[PDB]
């Protein structure tokens, strides 16, 4: 049922791109940064799936 | 005073030496090339961390018995060579300027591996003045699992 | 007893001419060219005058072969302040220099005189039977550097058997000398220097810095103050085969005790009780500060913190003038509470070693008259910051790949950095992980490895 | 995705109930919130299917 | 497959226990189902992770 | 049901997979860190789920 | 050995159950922590027999 | 007799050189390294001069720890009285702090840092055997604060085992404060550091404020008094460990001595005889007017009623120096005769302690030569309206959600803040449940 909504989050777990060792030491923070925010924002997503089809 | 488009920002140095043929101690000078070394961080590259020199003599050059120099690695030279390479391919385009320049031997062999290499050249010091591959650009300064 | 003397580089002839004529002074070897004390000539028969014997022309000659491929240091040994006391005729120059260039010297540039040196070790070394080791004076990369004796200790290895090769390594610092490539050929030590030995020890230049800058206030931070140091300790540790009497503590159990295991490989110095010569004054000749201030980092020749280094062996040497009785009365000094942090697994007690004979003084530079000496010289898991200080250097140099392309178009390679790379891993967990007390395998249940 | 792309879309739409309420603040501005957090991760995976037709 | 029926099983496997008793053992209630979700979380993220 | 409870708890302790000993010892002492998180974490909720049936 | 170890804990549970839980003064209260203590350490023994066995 | 103190935030950082420069002072300890009295360099270890280790080659160093994430604190330490001799090696700090407030100094930036203080305390936790607990300083929004020690007693709690620990709560001064979240890191510490602890007390600035301005009259609310007198504090605190006398007893026998509770966990320390060059000048010193004034409401740290406040324990501490015979006749002429308000179904045995060889009072402070000392440390179960008035605060700020925003995107949820008054409502209402006195 959700077996391809966990291929979404491993999608969403290859949106990740490589930490850039080609990358400039202010923008692969921002790259860490954006990771941080975006799995904040899919860690409340998770568990929005985990209580709501628990019903 | 240095002879190149000057850009202290946009230096990645990498081998400095100064011969001080003036008469006198090196300790204030080191403590000075410390401050000059610390106080930016455009040098900070960290290869070879002892990338500096101080040779002094007692000759002198000329009748000013106590003055120095300057030579020291010159990083801030892509724009030089863009400033010639892209003005050569500004007058390249058109096949311009075969007035005399076709010579007893010519290709178009020879201009596009000259202008490839050339490429090849300005995009490698520019992957060099970029990814900063000891300073902090690894994967270890942050632990080690970040997936 | 009679060990080969081989002296290569700037510093190794440098320092070799320099603890030569410390000896001419020591023996009594005068500018004249034979001693007014003892007749013999060249040298004497005893058993502490037997550095020096007949080998030569029946003068019985200093006993140091000296080569180098740089010609200015050959010259300047042959033409500095003593013209005939040295070998009259062995002395043999270089035609090309290397020129700060270590990776020549292995493969391109000393490969013609290597012929000539193996010629003149075994002139050297079909001598008389007495033969320890070899006074190896080891350098890095300032003339031929690590190549004449990287090749001599392999072919001497493979060739004349398994001899001891007492070495000492200098590892320099980058403030007073003008090469940055420094790293790969102290490194590249570890794979044709390190293995194919039997024994070795250090000298170091930080720590002279250091108080010359500082604490020592000498106006001469050049490999000129170096060499008057570096002479001092020289003379010290040959003072053992050179001070014969009661208590000659000489190379004989010195080279048992030392080293422990193979790559344990790699011994420590801590001589610093020195009186300047601006301290040449009638000052306090101490035996209490001298023993309080040992783990102090000042005697140290590394700064290394002595809290977290356990030590597997400890060699305590306190060669003084006064009395062989003070040797008890200095055992009865200090020596009660000591409670240093060591292995579970070694012993705990100090050797000791005395030279009561008083010796001659060197003049003409930073020194008072010594008389009276410290050294708590051991093999330390406390030079693992030192070694990983050095292999910080390298990581950061492999990095930024200066002068590879120098370095791999004349007989090195790639994969040979890796296995010199897993050499110094080798010698880092021997002392980095086996090293420490390794209690931790008798048995418990948390997760830990089964 | 090419067909599973729509299977988000019935992700979206399978559970996806009426905001209803519970407590003030809460349930119809930060619920509805979390769903337009939502929304935005869909219009993120939008421009990067932009990138994966482009290949 | 198995695996979410695993996670569901064990989602239902936190029931909501009765309130009863002078208010001790509730605080470690709420603790136990915060945790013992955030862990069940954990294991759906690793099996999902891995595949 | 026992045998599921039991089998899949066996099977989320084979979700506690053999280490990657890779590194130094620092490296090893995170992992020994993460190693001690879900030893306590997994035993505590088996033991947790067992009581829920009978201990 | 896996379907030993499943019918076992089927007979943990069976064969002996909690004693009736009344007793004639506060000892049953006693008892009960008798009780909760033996459940504690049947989770020590179901810890035992799955990973010193099969692990 | 061994124990090794940390110190995080900057006002911990503060008290720690303040107390640290107090007993080098006290114990003759000087900047030349050794201790003059015998010919052991650096300091000792013996019987109770036992705050060292051996370092060097019979080195002594004073060994603590001292962390903030702002850097420019331990410079302006090690520019202070005690200037080189503070460890070369072990002064750790970051770059950019947390700056005033909790979330980002735990979750997010000092998730780098924790490890390497880690490092340090299990570096340093090689060294000597001798453990009797922790010193933790810390404040609830001074420096890095919470930020540290919400993680670092988890940390200490999973990582060594079930050791004992003690640590220093700076209660916070709205008068003198610098922040206005103080209640949300105030609640958020309360619930997180108290429970996995052994033994704590709180200091509050506030106290300090009223002994000085309304006790003392003097006219200067300055940090530096503060660190001078938590100085004083503490080192009456810890000169039991520090000195040797009749009841020379361990700071473990003190926290096997007074906690009753998980929950019942904190003391009142009492210690008002209040001094300064104004009260110190041609007065008399006697064992009654110090002991009787100590259960009034303006000698306390914590704010309660005499009547009110009700002593599960009545700890005592004294610093002695002439005799245990006048102890011995106050318990007579001031402890025997006590039938004041206390605690149903408890025992009510009066405890004192005295602790001979005399720590040196402040050189160059404000207070002349004094002799007494009246620490009495007992505990209060009515101290529960002092933090049910930040809780009162905090539901009054609360239901508002002001601030929320600067605390959602670095972990946490809502649900942490219901958590945290859940916690104190808990604590609270066990104290009104069975902690004031019940049937």
């Amino acid at each position: 049922d959700l077996l391809k909504a966990v291929r979404l989050i491993k999608f969403l777990y290859q949106s990740n791109p490589p930490p850039n060792p080609e990358g400039t030491r202010q923008a692969r923070r921002n790259r860490r940064r954006r990771w941080r925010e975006r799995q904040r924002q899919i860690h409340s997503i998770s568990e929005r799936i985990l209580s709501t089809y628990l019903g | 005073n240095m002879m190149a488009a000057c850009d202290p920002r946009h230096g990645r140095y990498l081998t400095v030496a100064a011969v001080f043929r003036g008469r006198m101690s090196m300790k204030e000078v080191d403590e000075q090339m410390l401050n000059v070394q610390n106080k930016n961080s455009s040098y900070f590259v960290e290869w070879i961390p002892n990338n500096v020199k101080t040779a002094v003599c007692d000759i002198p050059p000329r009748g000013l018995k106590m003055s120095a120099t300057f030579i020291g690695n010159s990083t801030a030279i892509q724009e030089l060579f863009k400033r010639i390479s892209e003005q050569f391919t500004a007058m390249f385009r058109r096949k311009a300027f075969l007035h005399w320049y076709t010579g007893e031997g010519m290709d178009e062999m020879e201009f596009t591996e000259a202008e490839s290499n050339m490429n090849d050249l300005v995009s490698e010091y520019q992957q060099y003045q970029d990814a900063t591959a000891d300073e902090q650009g690894e994967f270890e300064e942050e632990g080690e699992e970040d997936e | 007893r009679e060990c080969i003397s081989i002296h290569v580089g700037q510093a190794g002839v440098q320092i070799g001419n320099a603890c030569w004529e410390l000896y001419c002074l020591e023996h009594g070897i005068q500018p004249d060219g034979q001693m007014p004390s003892d007749k013999t000539i060249g040298g004497g028969d005893d058993s502490f005058n037997t550095f020096f014997s007949e080998t030569g022309a029946g003068k019985h000659v200093p006993r140091a072969v000296f080569v180098d491929l740089e010609p200015t240091v050959i010259d300047e040994v042959r033409t500095g302040t003593y013209r005939q006391l040295f070998h009259p005729e062995q002395l043999i120059t270089g035609k090309e220099d290397a020129a700060n260039n270590y990776a020549r010297g292995h493969y391109t540039i000393g490969k013609e005189i290597i012929d000539l040196v193996l010629d003149r070790i075994r002139k050297l070394a079909d001598q008389c039977t007495g033969l320890q080791g070899f006074s190896v004076f080891h350098s890095f990369g300032g003339g031929t550097g690590s190549g004449f004796t990287s090749l001599l200790m392999e072919r001497l290895s493979v060739d004349y058997g398994k001899k001891s090769k007492l070495e000492f390594s200098i590892y320099p610092a980058p403030q007073v000398s003008t090469a940055v490539v420094e790293p790969y050929n102290s490194i590249l030590t570890t794979h044709t220097t390190l293995e194919h030995s039997d024994c070795a020890f250090m000298v170091d230049n930080e720590a002279i810095y250091d108080i010359c800058r500082r604490n020592l206030d000498i106006e001469r931070p050049t490999y000129t103050n170096l060499n008057r140091l570096i002479g001092q300790i020289v003379s010290s540790i040959t003072a053992s085969l050179r001070f014969d009497g009661a208590l000659n503590v000489d190379l004989t159990e010195f080279q048992t005790n030392l080293v422990p295991y193979p790559r344990a490989h790699f011994p420590l110095a801590t001589y610093a009780p020195v009186i300047s010569a601006e301290k040449a004054y009638h000052e306090q000749l101490s035996v209490a500060e001298i023993t309080n201030a040992c783990f102090e980092p000042a005697n140290q020749m590394v700064k290394c913190d002595p809290r977290h280094g356990k030590y597997m062996a400890c060699c305590l040497l306190y060669r003084g003038d006064v009395v062989p009785k003070d040797v008890n009365a200095a055992i009865a000094t200090i020596k009660t509470k000591r409670t240093i942090q060591f292995v579970d697994w070694c012993p705990t007690g100090f050797k000791v070693g005395i030279n009561y004979e008083p010796p001659t003084v060197v003049p003409g530079g930073d020194l008072a008259k010594v008389q009276r000496a410290v050294c708590m010289l051991s093999n330390t898991t406390a030079i693992a910051e030192a070694w990983a200080r050095l292999d910080h250097k390298f990581d950061l140099m492999y990095a930024k790949r200066a002068f590879v392309h120098w370095y791999v178009g004349e007989g090195m390679e790639e994969g040979e950095f890796s296995e010199a790379r897993e050499d110094m891993a080798a010698l880092e967990k021997d002392y980095e992980e086996v090293g420490v007390d390794s209690v931790e395998g008798e048995g418990e249940e948390e997760g830990e490895e089964y």
